[PDB]
């Protein structure tokens, strides 16, 4: 329970070989010391494995959260066509563009090449005022910035606020992995994960993985 | 300083240093400068949201769309129970910074982060200017809310039912119009009540 | 219209963020700054990286106009069999052997492995000699030798010289992404180029590119 320091809980707990590399030791979320290959050692290249973790782990959980959400809520009481993300990205092509919330009222996208113009110019914009700042105050921190982009005052508190950021890196990485799972099994089986969730909870052990193994054989 | 009877007097906690201090207050409501602190941000919000809604409620009966009383009645949109629960969350999120910010700084702004301005507008003496367009505009919003009432039509079609036609169709010549007409001459003839408390000090 | 200086024409223009990377400020053509990664600060590898660079676009502009002429010329009043750059390197197998220009009075290539050895031969010949120098003058110059090249005489005036380089580069940028697209296309849909150029030109919005996009679709 000590993160920030020497005694932190480091890759393999019990096992911990507390010889660790001199190069991390404490003072940043994250550091759990597991380093087996060590493409890290240099310490601007770290800086940029740190912010691009960062980067990758927020983009990660946001994919996460929306690959949980909709088949749930078209599952509950709504209706969206193909919730499953698989066709959702096709769902503009299929009969009346992409109506959101399954609903004749709402974005109703006809044209993805529209999307597709708007979206790589305000992607651009954000990104590389993402990179040397701008609006809202212009960028002095690459990691986390502090102007206004916490509009509730979560970090005035240092020590709790470093809580916060061993949460973050410890739920990209929660979701990195499990959207590597998402991956595959939208490749393996190809349904719904959900529809996997599902399934298994109805069959715990007599589907597992391994009726799925017989697929990708050579021949 | 121009007083809501034009010669009057002043009572004696709103001197001019107000915004809108016109100096009407008869009832002796804010007699505390702490529910002042209070009741000028119920101004200016009770207001400010009025001036948010009167430009939906003329757009909404100038374009088409089924009239305002009826608005959420029939409903094409989605899950009635919900997203009442969505406009709980989000709200109670925002109140929390709207309280915050009010209580920290003084009796100005609002937004999560900061006193919001974006822009370099007006931090001036314009804010008479909106509190001023705010006390118009909740005045509008009644009217509207009673011709959702006697008459039944929108704003705009009454708006044509008299404001192209004579005097002959208004409030006194309609359902709720013998209480307006004695209203209005009691109304009248008050001030000149409130001189007579003043005349004999 | 200032390349050569710090008033170049930037990767984003007028959102150019004027704070450059210092390591290029004009002074060599193609310099358009834009260095998202910079894979190239060290500046014997950028040496590397601008004389790569201009091999691939010289490599690219070739193979360009390679993909754009003999279809039309077959196309206009000529015929090759396949013209299409799909199966005219399979042309040596088909009947009679590569015959060029559809002619059975011209190169008739029968053996592929002559060619192949022959061409090992030429190839690392011309490589070794374009790296090392050799034949018609010693190299001295690895990036624009100045030897008997340009038979012409071209390259007396500079300013005009380097606005050719300027050319030069950026025709071979759009040369390598045009290629980009060939191959694109060769994997998409598989047919000529040319063929859906003029198929685009019949058909601007019916058959644009999601007729093609449910394809690849894993199942
Ligand atoms: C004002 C326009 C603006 C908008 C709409 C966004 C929006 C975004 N920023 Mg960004 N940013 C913007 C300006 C800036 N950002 C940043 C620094 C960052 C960082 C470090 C990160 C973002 C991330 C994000 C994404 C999710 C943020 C929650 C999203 C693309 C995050 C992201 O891309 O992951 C999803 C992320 O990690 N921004 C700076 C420098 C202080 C900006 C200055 O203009
Ligand atoms: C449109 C212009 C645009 C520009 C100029 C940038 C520019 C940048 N982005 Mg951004 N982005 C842009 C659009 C977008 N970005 C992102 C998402 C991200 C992320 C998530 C991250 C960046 C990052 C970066 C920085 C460097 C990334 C890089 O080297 O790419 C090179 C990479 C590629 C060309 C593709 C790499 C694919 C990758 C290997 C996936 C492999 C998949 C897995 C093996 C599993 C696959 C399937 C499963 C089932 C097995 C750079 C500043 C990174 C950063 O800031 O680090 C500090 C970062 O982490 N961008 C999205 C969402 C799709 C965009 C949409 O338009
Ligand atoms: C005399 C034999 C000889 C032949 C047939 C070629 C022919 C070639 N050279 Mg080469 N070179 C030759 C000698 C030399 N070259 C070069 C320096 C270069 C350069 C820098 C480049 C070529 C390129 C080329 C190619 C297209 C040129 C137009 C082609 C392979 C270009 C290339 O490979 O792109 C297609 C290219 O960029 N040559 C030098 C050093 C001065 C040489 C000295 O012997
Ligand atoms: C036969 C002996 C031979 C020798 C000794 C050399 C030697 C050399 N060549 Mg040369 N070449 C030779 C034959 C040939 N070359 C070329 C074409 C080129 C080019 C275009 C370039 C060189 C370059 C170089 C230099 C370093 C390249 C390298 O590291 O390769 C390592 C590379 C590979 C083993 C293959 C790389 C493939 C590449 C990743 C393609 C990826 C494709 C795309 C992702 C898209 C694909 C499909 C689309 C649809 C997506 C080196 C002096 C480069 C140079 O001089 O830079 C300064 C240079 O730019 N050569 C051709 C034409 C096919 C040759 C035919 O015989
Ligand atoms: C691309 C994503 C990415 C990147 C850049 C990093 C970067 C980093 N991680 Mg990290 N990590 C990630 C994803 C990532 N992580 C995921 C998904 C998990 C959960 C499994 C972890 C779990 C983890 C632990 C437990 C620790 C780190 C640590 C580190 C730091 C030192 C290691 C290093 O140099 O990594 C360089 C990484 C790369 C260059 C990425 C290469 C990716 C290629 C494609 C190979 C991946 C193939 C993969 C092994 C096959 C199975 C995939 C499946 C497991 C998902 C560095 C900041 C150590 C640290 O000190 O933290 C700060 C540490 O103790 N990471
Ligand atoms: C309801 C929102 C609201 C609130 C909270 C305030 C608050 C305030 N006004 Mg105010 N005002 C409003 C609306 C409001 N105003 C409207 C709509 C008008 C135009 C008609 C005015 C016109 C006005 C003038 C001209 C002056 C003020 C002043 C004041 C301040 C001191 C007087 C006081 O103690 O009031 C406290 C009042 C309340 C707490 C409101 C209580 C609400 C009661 C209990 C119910 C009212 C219902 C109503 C009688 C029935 C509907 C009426 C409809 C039929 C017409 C105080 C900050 C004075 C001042 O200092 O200058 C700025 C002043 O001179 N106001
Ligand atoms: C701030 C006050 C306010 C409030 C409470 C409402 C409330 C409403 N408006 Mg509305 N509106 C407002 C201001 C407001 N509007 C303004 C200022 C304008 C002018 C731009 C409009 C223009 C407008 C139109 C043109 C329509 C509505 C509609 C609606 C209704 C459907 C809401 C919905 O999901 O649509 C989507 C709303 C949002 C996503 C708001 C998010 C921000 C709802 C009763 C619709 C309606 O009545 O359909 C039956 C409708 O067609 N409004
Ligand atoms: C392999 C081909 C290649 C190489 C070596 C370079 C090399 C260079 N370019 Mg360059 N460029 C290329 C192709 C290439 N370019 C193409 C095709 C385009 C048009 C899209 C451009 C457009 C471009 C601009 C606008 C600018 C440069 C610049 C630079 C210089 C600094 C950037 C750097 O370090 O690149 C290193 C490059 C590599 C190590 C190549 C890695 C390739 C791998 C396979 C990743 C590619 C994946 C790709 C993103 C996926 C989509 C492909 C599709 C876009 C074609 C350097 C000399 C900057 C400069 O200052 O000019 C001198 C600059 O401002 N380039
Ligand atoms: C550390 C280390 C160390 C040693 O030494 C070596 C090694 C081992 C190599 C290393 C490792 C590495 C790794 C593992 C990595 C991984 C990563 C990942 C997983 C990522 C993800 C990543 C991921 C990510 C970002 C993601 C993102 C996502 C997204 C956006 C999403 C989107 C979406 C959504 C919303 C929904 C819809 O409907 C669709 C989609 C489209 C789907
Ligand atoms: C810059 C940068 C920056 C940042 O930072 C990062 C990044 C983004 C990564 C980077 C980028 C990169 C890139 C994009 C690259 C690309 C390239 C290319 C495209 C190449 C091509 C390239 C290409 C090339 C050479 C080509 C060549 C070609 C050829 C020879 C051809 C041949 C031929 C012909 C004649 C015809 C016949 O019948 C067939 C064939 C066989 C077909």
């Amino acid at each position: 329970i000590e993160f920030y320091g020497p005694n932190r809980a480091k890759w393999l707990g019990p096992y911990s070989e507390n010889a660790t590399p001199a190069y991390l030791t404490g003072e940043f979320p994250g550091d759990y010391g597991w380093d087996t290959a060590g493409l890290s050692a240099d310490p601007e290249t770290f800086k940029r494995y740190r912010e691009l973790e960062l980067i990758h782990a927020r983009w990660a959980m946001l994919g996460a959260l929306g690959c949980i959400t909709p088949e749930l809520l078209a599952k509950s009481g709504t209706q969206f066509g193909e919730a499953v993300w698989f066709k959702a990205g096709a769902q503009i092509f299929s009969e009346g563009g992409l109506d959101y919330l399954g609903n004749p009222s709402l974005v109703h996208a006809q044209n993805i090449v529209a999307t597709l113009a708007v979206q790589v110019i305000l992607m651009g914009l954000v990104e590389g005022y993402r990179v040397n700042g701008g609006p809202a105050g212009e960028g002095l921190d690459p990691l986390y910035p502090g102007e206004s982009f916490d509009p509730l005052g979560l970090a005035d508190d240092p020590d709790t606020f470093a809580e916060l950021k061993v949460k973050e890196i410890k739920n990209g990485r929660l979701a990195m992995f499990s959207m590597f799972g998402f991956f595959v099994q939208a490749i393996v089986t190809g349904k719904g994960p959900i529809q996997n969730l599902d399934d298994h909870l109805s069959n715990p052990t007599v589907n597992n993985a391994f009726a799925f193994a017989t697929k990708f054989t050579p021949s | 300083r121009p007083m809501w009877y034009p010669g009057a007097t002043a009572p004696a906690h709103l001197d001019g240093s107000m915004l809108g201090d016109y100096g009407f207050d008869p009832l002796r409501l804010g007699v505390n400068k702490d529910n002042l602190k209070w009741f000028r941000e119920a101004e200016l919000t009770n207001g400010r949201w009025a001036m948010a809604a009167v430009v939906g409620i003329l757009f909404t009966d100038a374009v088409g769309l089924p009239k305002f009383w009826t608005a959420g009645a029939e409903k094409y949109a989605l899950d009635n129970q919900t997203l009442a629960l969505i406009e709980v969350a989000v709200f109670a999120v925002l109140e929390g910074k709207r309280y915050e910010i009010y209580k920290k700084t003084g009796e100005t702004g609002f937004l999560s982060f900061a006193p919001f301005d974006p822009m370099g507008m007006k931090s001036e003496e314009m804010k008479l200017k909106e509190l001023k367009n705010g006390r118009l505009a909740m005045l509008a919003f009644l009217g509207f809310c009673s011709q959702a009432a006697v008459y039944g039509k929108g704003p705009i079609e009454t708006l044509q039912l008299h404001l192209a036609d004579p005097g002959h169709n208004n409030i006194y010549t309609s359902s709720v119009g013998p209480e307006t007409a004695v209203t209005v001459a009691v109304l009248c003839v008050l001030p000149m009540i409130i001189e007579a408390t003043k005349t004999l000090n």
